[PDB]
DNA sequence: CATCCGTGAGTC
DNA sequence: TATAATGGGAGCTGTCACGGATG
């Protein structure tokens, strides 16, 4: 879907190329990991903030 | 500030004395040291 | 006890840090109670049993291999049979698929289970062995096994008085030639730092 | 289901330090686990055990006769688990104390004031502890810490 | 040569 | 002062130009 509504443009092409992971669990992660380092990262306290 | 410091610092030594787990009295002197620092230099590090 | 000046602390560049060769976020996390720093270690005596310590924390690797090795075992012999049963019951072959991935799934967690062991137990050899004053070992369980194993081989404190030691055995003299020689070294940013 | 970077990631994180003093504080007392109502009745026995031994010897030390070389080891271990047992009961209430001390925030003492002055309590509350009455350790403490 | 934190930014 | 009670809570928003430590 991500290629689909923002396919039109080369520049979003070129970002969800160079994205680093892939994933529904990674990304939450990666967020909450950058969001409040200190904290134990569940699948769930990432979906909930 | 002077009372806060004060305050903290008649606490630590009653916890000292007391016997208290480290996990209290570490917590204390960080109070203290943050404490004095408010004193010396408020709003250096941290909030003020 | 003992509380650090906070203007040789934050004031930049950090005063405290450049004397005792401490980085800035170093010393935050020592100061206020967020790590431990390494005071001092006996190091002839760690030498003087070296051998001997390095035989005992072999030992336990093996011990745990060797379970590992064994508990692997056992499961893969249930797993064969689970799927030979399952056999006898004449289900479809793709339904002792399920079981198949189950049980590999479970040898997968038992060996990383025991891999962390590992890990851990080869992160806190490798932490004794290389133990010197001005480490910060900021990892608390690590610490305490550090403690319980290898206490009697150095002094391990933590806050501003841990620092207040640090400032004792501190021998300037030394510390200033020593820098000097970086200064007679060509080599521009490691000057830069020691100047 | 667990990924091997989830079980990096965890460690990362919970390892680094955050800058905000309360919330240092708040990731400490989590690490201890919440205590069963019967695992609490271990701990009061232990600690009157080991607060009892103590009272034997303090008193023998003032007239001056003291234990055989295996009896006041025996007696002195106690004295150690004890007092050993005691840290524990005060660590794992430890959040009883925040969660109490967080109703009283500005009123011209701050919370961290709030949570140690509450912690004294606790310290007090968990030395005059009966286990001979069934009821758990958290409603005899709260009244010592408010 | 360009970022990140700390310290400046008229008087009565 | 014995029912049982167990991990916070507001953020603050529109600078500007610079040196020094880090890249």
């Amino acid at each position: 879907q991500i290629v689909e509504r923002f396919g039109f443009s080369e520049i979003m092409r070129s970002t969800l190329e160079k994205d680093n992971t892939v994933g529904t669990d990674e990304a939450l992660l990666d967020i909450y990991r950058k969001l409040r380092p200190g904290e134990p990262p569940t699948k769930e306290s990432a979906q909930t903030l | 500030l002077y009372r806060r410091v004060i305050n903290r610092n008649n606490r630590l030594k009653r916890l000292i004395d007391l016997g208290a787990p480290e996990i209290i009295v570490n917590n204390e002197k960080r109070m203290l040291q943050e404490s004095v620092d408010a004193l010396f230099d408020n709003g250096r590090r941290g909030r003020p | 006890a003992p509380v650090t000046h906070i203007w040789y602390f934050k004031g930049v560049p950090s005063r405290l840090g450049y004397l005792l060769d401490l980085a800035p976020k170093d010393l935050e996390k020592i100061i206020y109670f967020a790590a431990y720093v390494i005071t001092s270690v006996d190091e002839e005596m760690r030498h003087n049993e070296l051998s001997t310590l390095e035989a005992e924390m072999a030992v336990e690797r093996k011990a745990v291999e060797d379970q590992r090795d064994g508990e692997l075992e056992a499961r893969a012999q249930k797993l064969e049979a689970d799927l030979a049963e399952l056999e006898a019951e004449g289900a479809k072959a793709d339904a002792r698929r399920k079981v198949r991935d189950g049980g590999e799934r479970e040898m997968r967690q038992i060996r990383d289970r025991a891999q962390r062991e590992l890990d851990r137990l080869e992160d806190i050899w490798s932490t004794f062995t290389k133990l010197a004053p001005k480490q910060l070992i900021v990892d608390e369980n690590l610490y305490r096994e550090l403690v319980d194993r290898y206490g009697e081989y150095f002094t391990g404190a933590m806050g501003a008085e841990s620092i207040q030691k640090l400032i004792e055995n501190f021998d300037i003299d030394a510390e200033a030639e020593s820098l000097r020689d970086v200064i007679r070294n060509g080599k521009g940013q490691k000057k830069l730092r020691a100047l | 289901d667990e990924s091997e970077a989830l079980r990096q990631a965890r460690k990362d994180a919970e390892l680094t330090a955050s800058a905000d003093s309360v919330r240092a504080y708040l990731k400490q007392i989590g690490k201890v686990a919440l205590l069963n109502a019967e695992e609490e009745v271990e701990l009061a026995k232990r600690i009157e055990a080991g607060l009892y031994a103590t009272q034997l010897m303090t008193e023998l030390s003032e007239r001056g006769e003291k234990l055989p070389a295996a009896q006041r080891r025996d007696m002195m271990w106690i004295c150690r688990d004890g007092d050993r047992a005691k840290n524990h009961l005060l660590e794992a209430n430890l959040r009883l104390v925040v969660s109490l001390a967080k109703r009283y925030t500005g009123r011209g003492m701050a919370f961290l004031d709030l949570i140690q002055e509450g912690n004294l309590g606790l310290i007090r509350a968990v030395e005059k502890f009966d286990y001979t009455k069934g009821y758990k350790f958290s409603t005899y403490a709260t009244w010592w810490i408010r």
